[PDB]
């Protein structure tokens, strides 16, 4: 039974920092690539960042360059995101995503119709 | 007995051309038999182009066999055997040239009218390959039956310009292939780098030359050197003609069978299976 | 609130896990550690069948072990006789993207389907001697994966809208709808007594369905990715599954857990077809690296390789009397092995 | 409230799937082995037939 | 005997019909159309035309200079498409349509193109790219109310290539913007570095007539370059 579980989040003031952690169980972790996605109030599902098997490929979206960092630990089976210098436009529910197949380099995982391999999410709100 | 008697005007004789002719024709006959087997039995390469290659090789085999067997006459007069042998050689070599023209047309279909369209079946190919020679030979015989046979060789005569009945239907063909060839090469030079980004500047100018020579030995152009042998002053051209055109089959086998990957793989499979 | 519901779900999952762990007192490898191996199995190619123009997606045998049917991506169904390599019927379709085929157990009808979301039923034995479309069943909201017959009047289908359905032909209406899956549905297999059936549906889960009541009895997990093929053990108390993580598995219905796993460290591509042999000793599988494999179903040791196809292999079938194995690939050739 | 109904359905299904009689693994293994041993002389692909009674040869 | 002859006669008739079918099948070109909801592929389909409920696929036929094109559009399906895409590994071309006057949904289109390019069953299929809705882009840039650099910071340091070939009478700003957008897709198209398939970019609008000719030329190129690879001529 594939399971992903998130931790970290809550309410923070602008300019703050946070750390989002994801623990995975039920499959082999070294053979899959990992994605961070989010959903904002009143909008659809967006895409934030991605990381490959060992760490030779990293990619971000435009609005997060210079602020967010991604990391992966295979011995402990954990995925990490690091948030700096937040804005009032980053309030959302966050999810971790796995690609459907091993040993590939393609992704089809932003859908809404109950994608199978995805957590329940964590809430991040920035205000003052 | 030299290969230049087909396209000469002065019945040249020399002992150091005949040896060339015999060695070359033996080796070429062997290679051409191998060619026919390979084009018949290897399945993954079927198509019209292999059909044209097959029939060209058949024609060359038959013609070369007859030529080696029966070109020299024993000093007498013209008999019936000499007449028949001359006619047979005429027909076979005209058939070879018609098949070369069809090869040129196929290249035009592949590189200019790019889209797949209504092509030619096997029957309509084999009616053009073997019909025009029959019509030519028949009309020629009807108009002047006396021409066949010569005092010393069993071939056409210089009187009435009768020899042109072979050199007319040939020159025309060259001055169509010589156009297509140019065209084709141009296109290649504009697409090589688009398919092979990793080639250097020196390794680029080698594969393209090999491909150009490979098409030169099907599109009949190496025969051009024989159109200027009317002068006894021109001997080096005759040597070039004989050396190049007694190894037609060897070069065909080397550049269209042993350089093709699928044929080599099937050869390895056959060898390991038994 | 949703919190109470989620907590109850977690508690029930924990209870299920404990109750399953309470029933494991041996591993099947230990009980089968004193069995004579099959040795070496060699098979040859007896027939090669030619005539299609593009890739093949399905095939199915008949109950007389002589006639078969194939569906290709050019809008054609062909019926073959395997003893003589003759042809009996060729049928052209309205739609060209076809993904399933079937052959009724009486020799009178055939069926097919695809991206048009419609199941089509064709009549074979007619007074005029022609083949004509006799039924179109519509109502699914997605592509149709597999279909199998139960008699000359009832049919069962599975599609990509995450549902299964049972259909009565004369009226043309659904009679019961099986719901409960999450992702697409890829394969279904029928029990030999036509009372239950199994569905494998592309979210790493499999379900056992009762056809007369219309509900789900039990659910089996364990895989890591989508499930592609499924079939029944001969006596109706086990079944085998294949997935895209390069692994096959064998499940039991009365112990309610997974018993055997078949894998290797040199296979890194998925599986496309699974079938059993007559006695249950041999399990046959088709893969993406252009060749098929033959496994012992009690020792988990590989015993044979079939290596005849030059492209992806997608169809694999075994006869009722057990004499032949038929394979079909993406190079548009069928092969019979004996 | 689609989520509430979905969660209620899931809870009812999991409740229904827990009250099931179960057996031990060794019994199932023995049954499968016994069936395989019972019909081992009628499997053409396991004990090949003579070429005289082969439909394909 | 007395039955084998009837069987063989049936086989021969079926073979003749199959040959007639092969001749037609070998000479028709098939295209697959992809785009999103805000894209304008319906207008393109309608403007190439003059030249049942819950169904799953739609077909359009047209002809240019005595060549036959079939075009396939996907209708009633779900939003998970990692399985039916495999049905299209032997088509001549994929026609990808993208809206360029959005500035908000461009990242999703970029990610879709990246996923199409790098798949495993579609790494031998070339792509034709239609950047649509030029007029809205022109108006929205000239008006001066929304900023492109809010969604792509690298626009703050981009300069027009010195070999620009703009249409006469155009403001430079429109040219700068459109060339930046195109470079975004062209960069993705050349990260593989394999030479096995090509991208053909174009600009277009809702009042246009020359799209059939463009598809014609691109398909001519694709088929030539397959011919020069099948027959061992390079």
């Amino acid at each position: 039974q594939v399971q992903l579980q998130e931790s970290g989040g809550g309410l923070v003031q602008p300019g703050g920092s946070l750390r989002l952690s994801c623990a995975a169980s039920g499959f082999t972790f070294s053979n899959y690539k990992m994605n961070w996605v989010r959903q904002a109030p009143g909008k659809g599902l967006e895409w934030v960042s991605d990381i490959s098997q060992s760490g030779a490929s990293i990619s971000y979206t435009g609005s997060v360059k210079g602020r967010f960092t991604i990391s992966r630990d295979n011995a402990k089976n954990t995925l990490y995101l690091q948030m700096n210098s937040l804005k009032p436009e980053d309030t959302a529910v966050y999810y971790c995503a796995r690609c459907p197949a091993p040993f590939t380099r393609d992704c089809f995982d932003v859908t809404s119709t109950t994608y199978a391999y995805r957590g329940q999410g964590t809430q991040v709100t920035v205000s003052s | 007995s030299s290969f230049a008697i087909l396209m000469a005007h002065y019945d040249v004789e020399d002992w150091k051309l005949t040896l060339i002719t015999r060695v070359g024709l033996a080796l070429s006959l062997f290679c051409l038999l191998l060619c026919i087997l390979t084009f018949l039995l290897v399945r993954p390469i079927q198509g019209s182009r292999t059909t044209i290659h097959l029939h060209l090789c058949i024609c060359l085999f038959v013609g070369s066999t007859i030529f080696l067997a029966g070109i020299e006459n024993e000093g007498g007069q013209v008999g019936l055997r000499c007449r028949l042998v001359a006619g047979l050689l005429h027909y076979c070599f005209l058939a070879a040239f018609c098949w070369m023209s069809l090869e040129g047309l196929e290249l035009y279909f592949l590189v200019v009218r790019v889209f797949q369209g209504q092509g030619l079946s096997t029957r309509w190919l084999c009616l053009i390959g073997y019909g025009v020679p029959l019509l030519i030979v028949g009309v020629s015989a009807a108009i002047y039956s006396k021409g066949y046979g010569r005092p010393r060789y069993c071939w056409l005569d210089f009187e009435q310009g009768f020899l042109w009945s072979f050199l007319g239907p040939v020159t025309f063909i060259i001055l169509c292939n010589a156009v297509i060839f140019v065209t084709t090469v141009w296109k290649l030079t504009q697409k090589f780098s688009e398919i092979n980004p990793d080639m250097k500047k020196l390794k680029k100018a080698r594969a393209l030359t090999i491909t150009a020579i490979a098409q030169l030995f099907l599109l009949g152009c190496t025969w051009v050197f024989g159109l200027f042998i009317f002068d006894d002053r021109s001997l080096v051209l005759t040597y070039v003609f004989t050396i190049l055109n007694c190894l037609q089959g060897a070069f065909l086998y080397l550049l269209h069978c042993l350089l093709n990957k699928k044929v080599r793989e099937e050869y390895r499979k056959w060898a390991c299976l038994v | 609130e949703l919190d109470q519901l989620r907590q109850e779900a977690e508690q029930l999952k924990n209870q299920i896990r404990d109750a399953r762990k309470a029933c494991a007192d041996a591993t099947l490898s230990q009980i089968t550690n004193n069995i004579d191996p099959v040795g070496r199995i060699q098979m040859r190619t007896r027939r090669t069948l030619r005539g299609h123009l593009a890739k093949i997606y399905a095939m199915h045998w008949g109950t007389d072990s002589r006639l078969l049917v194939s569906a290709s991506q050019d809008g054609k169904l062909i019926i073959w006789d395997s003893y003589t390599t003759n042809k009996v019927h060729a049928i052209p379709l309205r739609s060209s993207w076809v993904m399933t085929c079937a052959y009724a157990p009486s020799g009178n009808y055939v069926a097919c389907g695809g991206l048009d979301n419609i199941c089509s039923i064709y009549n074979l034995k007619t007074r005029e001697g022609n083949v004509r479309v006799s039924r179109e069943l519509a109502g699914h909201t997605g592509y149709l994966s597999c279909c199998r017959f139960l008699d000359d009047n009832q049919i069962v289908t599975s599609s990509g809208d995450t549902t299964c359905a049972l259909w009565d032909i004369e009226t043309g209406q659904q009679t019961t709808t099986f719901t409960g899956h999450t992702g697409d549905v890829m394969s279904l297999s029928l029990a030999p007594d036509t009372r239950l059936f199994v569905s494998g549906a592309c979210d790493a889960s499999a379900k056992l369905w009762d056809v007369r009541e219309g509900m789900c009895r039990q659910t089996f997990t364990g895989h890591e990715s989508d499930i592609n093929a499924i079939c029944f053990f001969p006596n109706g108390n086990a079944f085998a599954t294949g997935s895209d993580d390069a692994t096959c598995r064998l499940f039991d219905l009365r112990a309610d857990q997974e018993l055997m796993t078949y894998s290797h460290d040199n296979i890194i591509c998925g599986i496309t077809s699974v079938s059993f042999s007559k006695s249950g000793r041999l399990l046959l599988a088709g893969y993406d690296d252009f060749n098929c494999n033959v496994w012992d179903a009690l020792k988990a040791d590989r015993a044979g390789v079939l290596a005849g196809h030059d492209n992806r292999v997608s169809c694999l079938g075994v006869t009722d009397d057990g004499m032949a194995v038929a394979t079909g690939s993406w190079d548009s050739f069928l092969k019979i092995w004996n | 409230t689609a989520s509430i109904a979905q969660a209620r359905k899931l809870v009812e299904q999991l409740k229904m799937e827990a009250n099931i009689d179960r057996i031990k693994v060794s019994k199932a293994a023995a049954d499968l082995m016994a069936y395989c041993e019972a019909h081992a002389k009628e499997d053409p692909l396991l004990t090949p037939v003579p070429a005289s009674e082969n439909p394909f040869r | 005997s007395a039955e084998d002859k009837a069987a063989v006669e049936r086989s021969k008739m079926i073979e003749k019909q199959l040959q007639k079918d092969k001749q037609v099948y070998r000479r028709t070109l098939r295209l697959l159309l992809l785009g999103a909801d805000n894209s304008g592929k319906s207008t393109i389909v309608k403007q190439m035309r003059i030249y049942v409920k819950t169904s799953g696929i739609f077909e359009t036929k047209f002809q240019v200079d005595k060549v036959n094109f079939h075009m396939f559009d996907v209708g009633a399906q779900r939003d998970e498409r990692r399985k039916w895409i495999q049905c299209f590994n032997d088509v001549t071309a994929i026609i990808f349509v993208v809206d360029s006057s959005d500035y908000n949904r461009l990242q999703e289109a970029l990610n879709d193109f990246k996923s199409i390019w790098n798949n495993r069953w579609l790494r031998t299929i070339s792509v034709i790219l239609f950047l649509n809705k030029q007029d809205l882009l022109a108006e929205k840039v000239l008006a001066g109310k929304s900023k492109i650099e809010d969604y792509f910071p690298e626009f703050a340091r981009y300069t027009t290539p010195e070999d620009a070939t703009p249409e006469p009478g155009e403001d430079p700003r429109v040219t700068r913007a459109k060339y930046f957008i195109r470079k975004e897709f062209v960069d993705i198209s050349t990260a593989s570095g394999d030479g096995r398939h090509i991208c053909y970019p174009h600009f277009t609008c809702s009042v246009d007539t020359e799209n059939a000719r463009r598809i014609f030329n691109d398909c001519k190129d694709i088929i030539l370059q397959m011919n020069l690879r099948e027959y061992n001529l390079v």
